[PDB]
């Protein structure tokens, strides 16, 4: 609003909200090629 | 309703067996790293442990039956801010070195329209620089993006 401390970093964090994605689940998609 | 039945689970349960070669009931780095190979994904030793660690709720170092299922279930909701951390990092990573410095950071702030100099950026890097290495690493970038 007026001033204070370094509030720049918070500007890079942006607002809460985004897409969902796991660090492994995606692999499952690659299974679509491999036979069952 | 918002729930899962034997019909929906019957499908997911089939996925586990696909990754489970020895069919021991738990997916390990040896069994995982193998499947990923045929898929065309050769991650690093540290990366592999990371992927499994995520789903690792009981902290055993392997993907259990429900551990693999719950993973696909999470897709419903929750767990999203994390993506913004990885995406943003890549969006700022020009040299693609996987590290952010005062030179790169200063360039990112410019795109936003914030007049900042080298002396100013120093205050930023100093904040993210937890280990005091002189730069901002992913580990620090994730904490700064997840925290306030
Ligand atoms: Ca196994
Ligand atoms: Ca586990
Ligand atoms: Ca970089
Ligand atoms: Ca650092």
């Amino acid at each position: 609003l007026s001033g204070g401390e370094l509030d720049k970093w918070e500007k890079i964090r942006l607002r809460p909200g985004g897409k969902k994605q796991y660090k492994l689940k995606h692999i499952v998609w690659a299974s679509r090629e491999l036979e069952r | 309703a918002d729930q899962l039945t034997e019909e929906q689970i019957a499908e997911f349960k089939e996925a586990f067996s696909l990754f489970d070669k020895d069919g021991d009931g738990t997916i390990t780095t040896k069994e995982l790293g193998t499947v990923m190979r045929s898929l065309g994904q050769n991650p690093t030793e540290a990366e592999l442990q990371d992927m499994i660690n995520e789903v690792d709720a009981d902290g055993n170092g392997t993907i259990d039956f429900p551990e693999f299922l719950t993973m696909m279930a999470r897709k419903m909701k929750d767990t999203d801010s994390e993506e913004e951390i990885r995406e943003a990092f890549r969006v700022f990573d020009k040299d693609g070195n996987g590290y952010i410095s005062a030179a790169e950071l200063r360039h990112v702030m410019t795109n936003l329209g914030e007049k900042l100099t080298d002396e100013e950026v120093d205050e930023m890097i100093r904040e993210a620089d937890i280990d005091g290495d002189g730069q901002v690493n992913y580990e620090e970038f994730v904490q700064m993006m997840t925290a306030k």
